[PDB]
């Protein structure tokens, strides 16, 4: 029962300096070390550095000199990584992980975090445009219904059906950036004699724009 | 607490000693450990005598700050990180 | 720094089988290697540390071995819950990860279920028109979709998106979107998305007449 919590994603324009957090719970904070890993969208894992909460001793990778600065707040039992002079080559997912119990310097980790999907771009935050996808004028056993979400920035977007009451059959596809605007699609399959009498609603939430759209799927007249 | 003040000898065998600062420590079952700036193994264990711990090994890298800790079994009791080039006895 | 060459980059085996992934270091890392499982979305999870010492909670069907510079990791009795990626990690002087290994469960061939959807009324009133083609539940992953407007194969204005192998049913999903304009949409009639798959000699064809 070891929890490592980080914000899911943050959007900050390039040239600034942010501080990603990592809050630990379930163990003594001054007894285990903390590591950070950068992951590009298509690339793998790249270790950034390690911090010792006992006295703020750092063993960092030389590739991230001056960029990453590992700090620690012991009272709140939290570890921070400060990234300065942000650029487009820094937009990556940053995981924090608890190191195994050891006094050695270079050692592996066991439990990880969820990672912060940092997106570096000077574009404007845009709310999503949600559209339903009904069969139309098309009589079997199962019926598929879709939900398209175009024209939004940045990431992420949480898409559900009936506010989470539908899960068996949901397919939320990963977005595709085009002209600095993402596009997502979701699908749900429901028995035939069920959709007309029992409504299906697509819910699309975007935290950066503080927006939430709900669209009900209706066939025709 | 169990603080300590170490001192090292090296003018060219690499020796490092650590004496407890606390007056009356049980000094039983507890052992010192030196990690970092080593050759083959990441950590090495001291050797006790009277109340002073002694480590004499030419496998020191002499770079950075090395981590001297105290362990009772397999759990760490306290740690410090010191540069060995600054702790030199007269 | 220490190059950790992982092999292979992607493999697939049957249900209940055994897979093997090797990792070769550029120098002697002194048996300081660990293997990590990485499911989509969620963070990594350690499986085996120090060449072959397991973690509490990891089943005995995950084994490891190796010496100095060459190490190996094996998964026996493949369960559908093991569909993820696997990374290496050395910790003798630095922390270098491998290239990863995408594990895939070899299930029976499933024909893709195709669903076509015209644009909505809220979208056509804003100068846009996007036709959607969903291809759900299909194995193998090899899939090809082509948009045809009145027989003309349209190459521009296509946005595709695939999914990973979900642990349930061990299938994949795909969504294609033909974005258009209200004009170019209201000037034609037929809109087909033809799918080429292994389970069918003739392409799975689905369209709708605007009338
Ligand atoms: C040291 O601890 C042990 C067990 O905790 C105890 O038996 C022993 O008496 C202690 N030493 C002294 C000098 O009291």
């Amino acid at each position: 029962q070891v929890q490592l919590q980080q914000p899911g994603a943050e959007l900050v324009m390039p040239g600034a300096s942010v501080k990603l957090s990592c809050k630990a719970s379930g163990y003594t904070f001054t007894s285990y070390w903390m590591h950070w890993v950068k992951q590009r969208p298509g690339e793998g894992l790249e270790w950034i550095g390690e911090i010792d909460p006992s006295d703020s001793y750092t063993n960092d990778n030389q590739k991230f000199k001056g960029k990453a600065t590992l700090t620690v707040d012991k009272s709140s039992s939290t570890a921070y990584m400060q990234l300065s002079s942000l650029t487009s080559e820094d937009s990556a997912v940053y995981y924090c992980a608890r190191r195994l119990y050891s006094n050695s310097y270079y050692y592996a980790m066991d439990y990880w975090g969820q990672g912060t999907s940092v997106t570096v771009s000077s574009a404007k935050t845009t709310p999503p445009s949600v559209y339903p996808l009904a069969p139309g004028s098309a009589t079997n056993s199962m019926v598929t219904l879709g939900c398209l979400v175009k024209g939004y920035f940045p990431e992420p977007v949480t898409v559900t059906w009936n506010s989470g009451s539908l899960s068996s059959g949901v397919h939320t596809f990963p977005a595709v950036l085009q002209s600095d605007l993402y596009t997502l699609s979701s699908s749900v399959t429901v028995p035939s004699s069920t959709w007309p009498s029992q409504t299906v609603t697509c819910n699309v939430a975007h935290p950066a724009s503080s927006t939430k759209v709900d669209k009900k799927i209706v066939p025709r007249d | 607490d169990y603080s300590f003040s170490c001192y090292s000898q090296l003018e060219v065998q690499h020796s490092l000693t650590c004496a407890f600062e606390d007056p009356d420590v049980n000094t039983t079952n507890l052992e010192f450990e030196i990690c970092g700036a080593l050759v083959e193994v990441k950590c090495l264990n001291f050797r006790k005598l009277q109340e002073i711990y002694f480590i004499e090994t030419k496998k020191f890298l002499l770079i950075g700050k090395s981590n001297i800790c105290v362990k009772v079994g397999e759990k760490s009791l306290t740690c410090k990180k010191i540069d060995l080039t600054t702790i030199v006895k007269p | 720094d220490i190059q950790m060459t992982q092999s292979p980059s992607s493999l697939s085996a049957s249900l209940g089988g055994k897979v093997t992934i090797t990792c070769k270091a550029s120098q002697d890392i002194k048996k300081y290697i660990a293997w990590y499982q990485h499911k989509p979305g969620k963070g990594p999870r350690l499986l085996i540390h120090y060449t072959s010492t397991l973690q509490p909670g990891i089943p005995s069907r995950f084994s490891g071995s190796g010496s100095g510079r060459d190490y190996s990791f094996s998964i026996s009795n493949l369960e559908p819950v093991d569909i993820a990626t696997y990374y290496c990690l050395q910790y003798d002087n630095l922390l270098t990860f491998g290239a990863g290994t995408k594990l895939e469960l070899k299930r029976a061939d499933a024909a893709p279920t195709v669903s076509i959807f015209p644009p909505s009324s809220e979208q056509l009133t804003s100068g846009g028109a996007s036709v959607v083609c969903f291809l759900n539940n299909f194995y193998p992953r090899d899939i090809n979709v082509k948009w045809k407007i009145d027989g003309s194969e349209r190459q521009n204005g296509v946005l595709n998106s695939w999914t990973d192998q979900d642990s349930k049913d061990s299938t994949y999903n795909m969504s294609s979107t033909l974005t258009l304009t209200k004009d170019e949409y209201e000037r034609h009639n037929s809109y087909t998305c033809e799918a080429t798959h292994k389970t069918s000699t003739s392409p799975i064809v689905k369209s709708f007449n605007r009338n």
